[PDB]
């Protein structure tokens, strides 16, 4: 609490408890357990759903916090279809207590990032993993002989759009959401993008994110390219979807295909074990070379 | 939700039922307390509704809990006890009324309903409590 | 009197002991899905070296892979003015095919310089060598089932003075009474002939080409898997269902049985289904069976027709790694990675798998997994009724929602008289092969 | 279910379980739920004890399934003297789910091996576990300077019974089932069979496994025989044992009391750690000899 | 039909791996208090060796600290004729200061003696070294993150011919966006000079001299929690009340991020408090916030106003031990202790930090700990009302009794309503300087 | 907290209420056993209070629970049973009244209230238990 | 049980559960569950308090036993202040099992070490851990290249009164019992003691031992001193206190400050790990010296 004290050292208080989630999308949703609809800042928390605000644990210790949150779900609510698709994943949470008699008596007693939902009998159950639950992953390069980076990162920086790289085309021919026909297959080479991102910026699958494998065009630039998981929101044969490029991550793949050998961020040459505890024999090939 | 009907006109001496409060209360066990309401509002919650008429008016009750209800249906309420204030304290009730009238739109609050045969054309059945979904 | 806070030391042991007794992990558990506990398995082996300790358990492998050995039978330094032993290393267990390639501490020696007699390790009982006449007949060892290879006045002169730790190719062929029947190259060949020849080349068309110069070593995976119920005694294992080719595993002694098993179960990804006292061994694949709607299952025990879960984003894996052997070279621990290109910003998770395997295969494991592990985040916990319990424990379910119908692989099947699932979400596309180019 | 289906998808069912136990000796048992006796195979099925089965459990890992399986013991059954003495060991199960109309319609849930039986209040409870027990144990030979196998195994074959080696003689003098005077001690070596198999083929103890120890003869060849432990049921003093001879599985016990040295499938040099960290000084024996 | 003893099966797992998921250690645990489960951390590397495999991860490391680096692109042997070799070093990641005092296997080779090529592993991406053009500029790496140190026509003659394991004292300077905003000296110093030169001499006050030779490269503590959080990706990360430098602590790849942190809370103690969604890590002290008395306490579920634990004698670690880094000397791993004097008779706790630091400082550390786990006894259990809801998780309460006014620190804040806490006992005397002579 | 009003005239023969005492209490299975109190006072804990009269007094009866209540205000509550003394053990009671003459502010032991009509004027509610917060 | 087997064996017994506990201190308490005061040692035992006597568990493995033993506190008993401010730490008890009609009929349950004391609610929870409480800590040197012995040990004998090194001054100006005053402070260095004990044997500390730190006097010889802890009990400003010298537990300081540098018990030189894998360069200095 941040200066609400005046108002909670009295035994007659109000404080209803009320909540925001920002999704992956721009969108935000609002809760409250307050029963009217109240906002603050411009999110209109609707006590439509959400809201059973379960027990929020705390600890010194590098563990995160935890709330199960239980509520409901309805068509102006998380819906469960965009849910299931690959939405709410890394949702950003707010948990506050604001005043509901003046709205500008609020704190936040954690800001979240909800890791576990279970929604089941016309509800969901979504557990609000603490600010630390980044911190006790695994995160580091092991030095093998790919690369280890993304096309957008900073390691390796490409500027993907910077000639015909990037294929625009929009979609038809959907099928069962792996298989995709692609009306504009021909631009490019058979099998340009093999390990590229499929995103969908139009209609069901809104920003949805895929990986594309095959790449291969069969007849007059059909251009066939499965995936390896469904988009879990179906495109309606009409949606616009950008393919990056595919990068195989290796230094010939690298070089030839795209430009960008300089920034590599990867370990080609990387002798052995067999090499290290080699002793230096006196015979055969001992002059400075590739040793490959 | 709907807009349907009141009731059938009959009811039980006893059809009990008063407002709702979470409040929930920590009762600091050195001294007074401290409590918190998050409502703002009441749940007016009525219980134990009779139908007691023949067995001409039950057909058209045990279908009242189906064909309108189904579960999630207003069936607004009459209360024998838009907005209502009530001034008889230097406070205020302020409580508003969505439906007209003291007509307080609710839902029954039972998977099933229990109808008794008491004698030829004696129809009976115990409880129908609500608690008035917005 | 009343009873203290060992109600919570009497709710573990054995309150919890009787469980375990009746039943990297990073990436183990969800490749296995909520399945079963995944064993301690298959760190791998670099820096192979040789002990000559009296209690290093005997290897098993299955196929060409390098093993370390030891030492049983080494006479004394013989200096001939420098030096000259009798050594003789052990191998692995069974009848095996011939060692080639012996390479000791560093690079590389040949084996035409050596005197070495290799041995089967015949139930056959191969008698004495006669190198260990040195000893006498009347207390030579005679070894039935391990395969030592012996080595004869060995000169310890460019390898130090030291013994130097021995590292032998080995290629061991699948045997069991399964494997006997059905007999696949080792024996199923029974003479190819046709050696190509008409003589740096042409090898870029190695890896389609019609001939078998290394890969027929390789066993299929049919067998090999019935070799360790074999050695654990269930010979009641039906594996017809399998395709894979081994090429080199190695598990050590006291490697759990199953623990060796549970190696393979991540790389070809197979059910070990056991719908019958059969304990069927079949491939993973998409195939529906089931094609359930939503009106058709049984009413549970949380009194939620379908209860999905999805799993945490913080905890996706989001880049996989392996600790496969080399294959081709020199057999050397090597490693590849699979990134997702959206969500690179952590959670890393690596396993190691001893067996050996190719270049373009690896980096196609590592993209099976991660796109796997993150398919089988989303479970389904339902209960479907015994009016169709022909839903065996490993099958795969079509489930038809008014929001998805989205299918799923269904694990822990509680039944009683009301079967009781606890699925895992798996797409048919996932198994398939991802066609890369090759080192 | 195989090809119940059509008695399945009805509502009206009526599948009663039932299953049949088959002992290390040659006899099953019958169990079912139908409370009439009823058969299939020549089995027999009696309601008259076993049959609570409870929920048996699954899953693709390796872990086993079980099924606790709650009855009774009693003469007709089990009758628990029988149990304790050392049989239900190794018991193999098969669970069926018969229709008790017609028992042509069944199916088997599971083949088990029952591992775990706790008996208690003129009761057992017998866990079955599942079809994969024998995954999870190690099993392997760890280079150990005596032998490694059984007189029967296939790693050493030896014709048990070539010669006068067994002691087919019949029993007297039981005492308390670990002391066996035997009438018939003489015609052996003194402290012959040592570790050998006393089994017992006739009487209360039929098929019954135990181990010798201190084979000593007292006066007349009276040959009094402990055992590591008892065998759990009380031989009459009137029964049948044959003794196989005993091995100290070392080589010289192999090559002279037996002429089995070549099979051997033992390791009996294996030089030793300080062995292989030496470097060799050049000073005293380093001839080629026996390092023994 | 009914149910088996897999209730306590079902009871486990996954009964509680719904736990972990959402959540020597002999004296970890009691320095973090009841607090959170303390995460393995720091088996120190002693004989730091360099093994050139595939499958050793990036290491990182932040200050003047040795580290031992492996092997990539080494040439083939050169003889001369009495060898060469041009290796190539990767000691860690992003841009560090330079690589000075190369020690190989062994004592000490002067740098001089070398024709290393040292690079700070720029993201600015440090062209090729050229000497690389044994492979060509066509497939020359060109590494982007990593420091690789390479080595020209280095002569295998001194240290027998085989290869040594080199190892590297390396400064990295911290790093990430909280580094660059307010500066300390790495780059904040714009310019020092002032050499006192005026030239076995007077080095008793360089302790307390002004000169900041050897300390200039020690990071402050703020920024190098603020890297880890940074690279674990929490940028929301707030550490305004740090107050350390950290003179070369070292985590490896894959260490959690969280297990190379906790390292860090048993050396300066801090809270890593997380009130609001900052995270604010905040040096612990004892500055009470609360002053509750006894009759302003909740009713808690206990029914017990305070519920106070006092720990076992058996278990208070009578003696505790360190395993620090030498950091200032040749690095290499040491140990000081601090023994009670009244209970010496056993219950020895040691921890391993793979942190460098100097003599009196361990002595300091582990004198801090001895206090504080025999202070940390005590711990109170109670529930304060929601009517002062500020007593943010880490906060201090001064609680006054009729029998002590004992202060208490606080965790596991589970509110709900009713703010119910277990507290423990922290003094305020026990986080100061303990004013130790040096070595 | 209010200083509002007493409460409606009308309590039913029934109305029970006596002081509640924390009394935390070891019982030593040996035998005798000691016990302390922190409060130093008594809570009062009414219960059981009745209104029965016409429903023109309903309707001020269920807003007293709604419009001043809610459910954390005080509504003095009136005893039928500024410091008040108690001199008949030579011990004393001296527990002090905040409100003046017997006013005990207090509150409602209830998250909804239950009024039920009997006949058509009777209203009826079988319960409302106070503890006197102070 | 120990010969009241003949009172035990009829159904007609009558015996009554009674401990006591000996404190660090030399006092001890009774406790029984007869409700009447009885004794058979100079013990004198208390219904008063304690005895709820919750099951006493057992095992041959080295694991210790535990009684929880719920009860009161009060003036008489425990009282909590004394139990608070540090002591019953390592206090030992012995279980009795007494008969109430006869106390010479009676034996010893177990004998224990009462770890740990959960007092709350006006009670105390007192766990009563088992004999093998001191089997299972780790107990060893490392090595270390301080001292490793506390003055008054055996490994260090030093007659720590011998000459004016002890400070046996009573105490002025407590303050907040982590400052002492201390009128005496002259007689000694500045900074003389620095790791000393400070027991205190009057008043309301009465025996309890802490530790100093910060031995400096700022005026006259007053003796400001720091402790580490808290004594738990506040000092009156006139109890006596004594300090035993501070060790520092180093060579230097040994044997400047004190002359026993004979009784060392520490590892002032242990090469180090690099010395080891160290091979000898024949270059600069290899002649015989310190290494230091
Ligand atoms: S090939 Fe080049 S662009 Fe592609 S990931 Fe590797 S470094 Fe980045
Ligand atoms: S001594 Fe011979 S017969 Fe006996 S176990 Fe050994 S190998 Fe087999
Ligand atoms: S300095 Fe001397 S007296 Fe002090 S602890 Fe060390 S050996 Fe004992």
């Amino acid at each position: 609490p941040e200066s609400l004290k005046a108002h909670l050292q009295g035994g007659v208080t109000t404080l209803a408890r009320a909540w925001a989630l920002a999704r992956a999308d721009g969108r935000v949703l609002g809760f409250t357990d307050h029963d009217v609809v109240l906002r603050f800042d411009g999110i209109s928390f609707e006590p439509g759903s959400g809201m059973t605000a379960k027990a929020v644990l705390q600890g010194t210790g590098l563990s995160v916090d935890n709330t199960e949150s239980y509520g409901a779900l309805s068509s102006e609510a998380i819906t469960e279809a965009d849910l299931l698709a690959g939405r709410y994943d890394g949702a950003a949470v707010t948990v506050w207590l604001v005043n509901w008699a003046d709205p500008a008596m609020r704190a936040v007693i954690f800001r979240g990032h909800l890791g576990e939902v279970s929604r089941g009998a016309g509800a969901f159950t979504a557990e609000l993993r603490g600010l630390t639950a980044a911190l006790g992953q695994e995160q580091g390069r092991i030095y093998h002989p790919r690369c280890a980076a993304v096309l957008g990162d900073g390691r390796c920086r490409f500027d993907l759009t910077k000639d015909g790289y990037a294929l625009e085309a929009a979609l038809g021919g959907v099928d069962e959401a792996v298989v995709l026909r692609l009306a504009e297959g021909a631009g490019f080479e058979d099998r340009w993008f093999e390990k590229g991102r499929l995103v969908v910026l139009d209609g069901a699958a809104a920003g949805l994110i895929g990986v594309v494998k095959n790449d291969r065009l069969q007849a007059d630039g059909s251009r066939l390219i499965e995936l390896w998981q469904r988009l879990g929101a179906n495109p309606v044969a009409g949606d616009r979807v950008r393919i990056e490029p595919g990068c195989d991550k290796r230094a010939g793949t690298c070089r030839l295909k795209f430009d960008n050998f300089l920034n590599f961020r990867g370990f080609p040459h990387i002798p052995g074990e067999d090499w290290m505890v080699s002793y230096p024999v006196q015979s055969g090939t001992n002059d400075g070379g590739s040793l490959f | 939700a709907f807009h349907e009907v009141r009731f059938p006109a009959n009811l039980s001496f006893g059809s009990v039922g008063g407002p709702e409060r979470r409040t929930e209360i920590v009762t600091l066990s050195s001294g007074h307390e401290e409590r918190n309401s998050p409502w703002a509002h009441s749940r007016r919650h009525y219980d134990a509704g009779v139908g007691l008429r023949s067995l001409d008016d039950v057909e058209r009750l045990i279908a009242f809990f189906e064909a309108r209800g189904g579960q999630l249906h207003g069936f607004r309420w009459k209360d024998w006890a838009g907005i209502v204030s009530f001034n008889e304290p230097p406070p205020q009730g302020a409580r508003v009324t969505a439906g007209f009238e003291f007509d307080v739109p609710v839902r029954f609050d039972t998977d099933r309903i229990a109808v008794s045969v008491q004698s030829f054309q004696a129809g009976d059945l115990p409880q129908v409590p609500v608690v008035e979904v917005r | 009197a009343t009873i203290l806070l060992s109600a919570a030391g009497a709710a573990i042991g054995g309150g919890f002991g009787g469980t375990v007794l009746g039943l990297g992990r990073v990436i183990d558990q969800r490749l296995l899905g909520s399945g079963s506990q995944s064993v301690e398995t298959g760190r791998v082996d670099r820096l192979r070296l040789s002990s000559a300790s009296e209690g290093e358990a005997v290897g098993r492998l299955w196929g060409r892979m390098r093993v370390a050995g030891q030492v049983i039978w080494a006479t004394r330094f013989f200096e001939s003015a420098s030096y000259s032993l009798s050594l003789a290393l052990a191998l692995c267990e069974g009848e095996i095919l011939r060692v080639g390639r012996v390479w000791a501490d560093g690079s590389e020696i040949e084996v035409s310089g050596l005197n070495m007699r290799v041995y089967r390790g015949g139930e056959d009982q191969l008698p004495d060598p006669k190198i260990a006449a040195v000893e006498g007949a009347e207390a030579a060892p005679a070894y039935r089932g391990i395969a030592y290879v012996v080595l004869e006045d060995l000169q310890l002169a460019p390898f130090g003075n030291r013994v130097p730790q021995f590292t032998f190719e080995v290629v061991r062929a699948a045997q069991g009474a399964l494997a006997e029947a059905e007999p696949d190259l080792t024996r199923g060949l029974r003479a190819v002939a046709l050696i190509p020849g008409t003589g740096w080349s042409d090898g870029e068309n190695y890896a389609r080409g019609h001939w078998i110069s290394g890969r027929a070593v390789a066993q299929p995976l049919a067998s090999v898997v019935a070799e360790i119920c074999g050695a654990a005694g269930i010979t009641e294992i039906d594996v017809s269902g399998l395709y894979g080719l081994v090429r080199g595993y190695t598990m050590t002694g006291d490697q759990t049985g199953r623990a060796g098993l549970q190696a393979l179960m991540l790389a070809y990804g197979f059910e070990a289904l056991e719908r019958d006292g059969q304990l069927v061994f079949r491939m993973r694949d998409g195939r529906v069976a089931a094609d359930l709607a939503a009106a058709d299952l049984a009413l549970g025990e949380g009194e939620a027709v379908v209860e999905t879960v999805r799993a945490a984003e913080a905890e996706i894996a989001g880049r996989v790694r392996l600790a496969y052997v080399e294959a081709e070279g020199d057999f050397e621990v090597k490693a590849v990675e699979a990134v997702f290109p959206d969500a690179a910003a952590g959670a890393a998770a690596g396993s190691e798998l001893s067996l050996a395997l190719t270049r373009a295969q690896a980096q196609g494991i590592v993209g099976r997994w991660l796109a796997e592990a993150r398919v089988a985040r989303d479970t389904a916990r339902f209960a479907l009724p015994p009016s169709r319990g022909h839903l065996g424990t490993g099958d795969v379910v079509r489930l038809d929602l008014p929001e998805g119908k989205r299918r799923y692989r269904i694990d822990r099947v509680e039944q009683a008289g009301l079967i009781q699932v606890e699925a895992v979400r798996v797409e048919p596309g996932i198994y398939a092969p991802a066609d890369e180019v090759e080192d």
